[PDB]
């Protein structure tokens, strides 16, 4: 909705970031953002115990990273977590791997955001709730 | 300038005495922070990184003692605001011996678990945000290089949020807040204990060395004056520009630290340029392989430097987060006598309160008013014999001679059981004459 | 030598306290100290005779009154020899301040 | 000339020299400015001995 | 020379912002040193003397 003068070229902002260009063509204003982007951390309960884990993205809501998945060209398994087995929204980002519980109890793996990630054993999986303070 | 009228043969007594309130105010932990070195140091171009993968592994040292403090900043908020291992829930009625507590219990009609006091602070200080699930799509729109953490964003610099929330910490502070006012102190020793809060006032008082029967006689008035200092520092911290700069401090030279490093990013370098790809063309690449490498290793040079600048801060926030926890423990679940450590003046207890990236405290403290000029002298004797006092100062108007406590005018009558004799009366220096009551005959 | 660093931008500046200024605050600490006892940290400052100081801090450690009201003059001689003593390895040491 | 392609450290380093200069003062007054008066001793010294 | 003068500058301001924590330790250790031993008496074992 931003609006530019006649003269002005393309705009600019804090930090000298290219934030929005005007078309040629049309003298049309539009707007630019770049390509999602973040780092992957991995959660593990431990090789010993077992070998399935759950893996993580932060700051993405991660309704597109199929497609980075097939973009990536990795194995298999990579796209399998792509499908939406059990996918969970938290603030620090999205999960994937583990179901989401709300029965509440003292805390294993830290994740952010007062979500903590350990190992149940009822099958055995990898389990998702919230902080617990006490009783 | 003031002088002080000693004499060896005089001393002065305070008859009134005075509540006050006073605050303090100290960091806990800073924001987190995380670094992406590959497209920070090069760009979006594929053979800057085909070029950086001969150098060293420099990458993953910076992200190992980033990950440190980041670990660590959870580390301390954890240990300083988790020492109790209990949920206490307040009493449903509000009735303390007359005084005030409403300010600073919390609120079940607010929606989000925050008392009043809590709410006034958290309102004056200002962040870069508060949420933070806002990402590069929450910034569609004009909103797009609009906001520093948005741009910040852009140049590949990420915030991690901290693991507890501000409900959470607000729970522990209404939970420490309930444990210290209905179960007194002896609940950060095991079991909590309920007791009256008269009678751990009369405690505390005992503490400093005044007796009980002058609370359980002033009761009215000390109730009187602590709501009124509270309603006091309630309207006082408002105020502007107040002592909220030592937690202002923290965001500022975060903010001025991170405004730097990404404004430094367009630097020559007394190179050609700053642009990958104006490098890229117009230049063959004998050449543009050496700006391209004097311009890379300026810029890990500046990371390197903002890195090692942003670790120097993690050890005073850390001696600072001690110094908190310290506090904690040696003024809310007790009663401190080393002076002028919880407050200033005798101490008598504190409440703690939660504030954004901090906490703070609010000391209850005790000071004498108003005092008088008597005569004194070390010991008196009667049968020829020495009487010192039991404990206490030996006084008189200037007609007749009484015994009273320190700091509290109270006179009553030297009596046997009031004083005790040893050797005889021509050894002491200033002993004078008088009589012992001895109430036995 | 301070010249000669001078001329490649380096200077030092002033400190904002004064040694005289220091040594006003040192002289009121011990005033405060010696004649009002301790409780001109609290609130107003109150005189009290020295002698019945001494007696308050005799009984704080675990000693009753009477020991010192007997035993003067020993302190007092013990505390002016110790005071000469410091004194003379003061002046005689010059490597102590480290 | 050459040293305004460089950057602005000279900002930076400006910056960081001057927090040192107010921590020095800012530790003398905490420390030694204790006393909110000046007391001075009596004309008399006599401290029992 | 620019770069290496500068680099030198910055090995420089790093270590006198190291010293600078520790004297305000110091600082900071002897006004609570102060505090508990001037304005008061101090039940605690061999913090003082
Ligand atoms: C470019 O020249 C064309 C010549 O007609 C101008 O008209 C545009 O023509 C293209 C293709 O036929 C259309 O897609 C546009 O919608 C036309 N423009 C308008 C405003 O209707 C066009 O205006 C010129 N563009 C400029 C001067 O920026
Ligand atoms: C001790 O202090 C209290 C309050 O500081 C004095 O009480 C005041 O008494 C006057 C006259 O009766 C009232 O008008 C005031 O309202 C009282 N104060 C308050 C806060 O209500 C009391 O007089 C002092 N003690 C002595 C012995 O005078
Ligand atoms: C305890 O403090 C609260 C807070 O001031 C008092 O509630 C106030 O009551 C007055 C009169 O009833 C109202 O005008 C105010 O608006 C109230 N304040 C708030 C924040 O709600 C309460 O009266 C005090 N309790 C006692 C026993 O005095
Ligand atoms: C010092 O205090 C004593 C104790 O109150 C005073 O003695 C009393 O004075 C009142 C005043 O008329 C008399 O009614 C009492 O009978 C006195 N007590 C006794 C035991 O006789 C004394 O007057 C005070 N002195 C001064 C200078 O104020
Ligand atoms: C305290 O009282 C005693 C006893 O009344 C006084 O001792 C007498 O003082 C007179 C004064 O000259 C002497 O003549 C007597 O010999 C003393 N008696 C004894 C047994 O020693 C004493 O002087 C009084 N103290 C003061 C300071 O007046
Ligand atoms: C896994 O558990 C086994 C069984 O005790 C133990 O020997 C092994 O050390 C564990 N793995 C690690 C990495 O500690
Ligand atoms: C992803 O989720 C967040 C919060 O749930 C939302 O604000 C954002 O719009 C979502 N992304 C897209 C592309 O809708
Ligand atoms: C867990 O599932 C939902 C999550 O919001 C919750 O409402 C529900 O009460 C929980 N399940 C049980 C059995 O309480
Ligand atoms: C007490 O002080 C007065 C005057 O200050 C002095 O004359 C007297 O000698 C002192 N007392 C003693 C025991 O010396
Ligand atoms: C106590 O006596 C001194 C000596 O004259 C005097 O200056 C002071 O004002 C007196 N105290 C009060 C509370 O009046």
């Amino acid at each position: 909705n931003k609006k530019f003068l006649p003269f002005q070229q393309f705009g600019r902002d804090i930090a000298d970031t290219t934030d929005a260009v005007r078309d040629p063509q049309t003298l049309e204003i539009l707007d630019i953002t770049p390509c999602s982007f973040g780092g992957v951390s991995v959660i593990t309960p431990g090789t010993n115990t077992s070998n399935q884990v759950a893996v993580l993205y932060q700051g993405v809501n991660c309704t597109e990273v199929p497609v980075a998945i097939h973009a990536d060209q990795l194995t298999p398994t990579w796209r399998v977590y792509s499908t939406g087995s059990n996918v969970f929204q938290t603030r620090a980002g999205c999960l994937i791997g583990a179901e989401y519980v709300n029965n509440s109890y003292e805390c294993d793996i830290p994740i952010g955001a007062g979500i903590c990630a350990s190992y149940q054993t009822q099958s055995q999986s990898i389990i998702a709730y919230t902080m617990s303070l006490g009783a | 300038e003031n002088s002080v009228a000693y004499s060896n043969n005089s001393i002065a007594i305070p008859t009134n005495f005075t509540i006050s309130v006073t605050t303090e105010i100290l960091p806990v932990s800073m924001t987190k922070t995380s670094v992406d070195c590959t497209m920070y140091i090069c760009g979006d171009s594929t053979e800057c990184s085909n070029l950086l993968l001969q150098y060293g592994s420099f990458c993953t040292q910076l992200k190992r003692a980033l990950t440190g403090i980041a670990v660590e900043q959870d580390k301390n908020t954890q240990e300083v605001f988790a020492q109790v291992k209990q949920i206490y829930k307040t009493p449903p009625i509000k009735y303390f011996g007359g005084f005030n507590f409403s300010q600073i219990l919390p609120d079940p009609s607010k929606p989000s678990k925050r008392s009043f006091i809590e709410d006034l602070l958290f309102n004056k200080v200002t962040l870069a945000d508060a949420g933070f699930i806002k990402q590069y799509g929450d910034c569609l729109g004009d909103i797009a290089a609009r906001d520093l953490i948005c741009a910040q964003k852009f140049k590949g610099l990420t915030v991690l949020p901290p693991l507890l929330t501000d409900e959470m910490i607000a729970q522990y502070t209404s939970a420490l807040l309930a444990g210290t006012i209905t179960s007194g102190w002896t609940f950060g020793a095991g079991a909590a204990l309920q007791i009256p809060f008269a009678m751990q006032m009369a405690y505390r008082f005992n503490g400093i060395g005044v007796t009980q029967n002058v609370l359980y006689e002033n009761q009215k008035l000390i109730a009187n004056q602590f709501n009124s200092a509270i309603g006091k520092i309630q309207d006082s911290l408002s105020s502007t520009a107040s002592a909220l700069g030592k937690l202002q401090d923290v965001v500022n030279h975060n903010a001025q630290a991170l405004n730097t490093l990404v404004k430094q990013l367009s630097s020559k370098f007394g190179a050609i340029s700053s642009v990958l790809n104006d490098i890229f063309s117009r230049l063959d690449p004998p050449e543009a392989e050496v700006q391209i490498d004097r311009l890379i290793t300026g810029r890990l040079q500046s990371l390197q430097t903002y890195v090692t600048q942003q670790l120097i801060r993690a050890a005073e926030i850390r001696a600072s987060a001690n110094l908190a926890a310290t506090k904690m423990s040696e003024c809310v679940l007790g009663q401190s006598k080393r002076v002028d450590f919880c407050g200033k003046g005798y101490h008598l207890m504190s409440f703690p309160q939660s504030a954004p990236h901090g906490v703070v405290f609010l000391h209850v403290t005790y000071v004498p008013a108003q005092e008088k000029n008597f005569t004194t002298a070390p010991a008196i004797c009667h049968d020829g014999k020495a009487h010192f006092p039991r404990e206490g100062v030996f006084v008189s108007n200037g007609t007749h001679w009484f015994v009273t406590q320190r700091n509290f005018y109270e006179p009553q009558i030297i009596t046997t059981d009031n004083t005790f004799v040893s050797g005889n009366c021509d050894v002491v220096i200033g002993i004078v004459n008088n009589t012992v009551y001895d109430p036995l005959q």
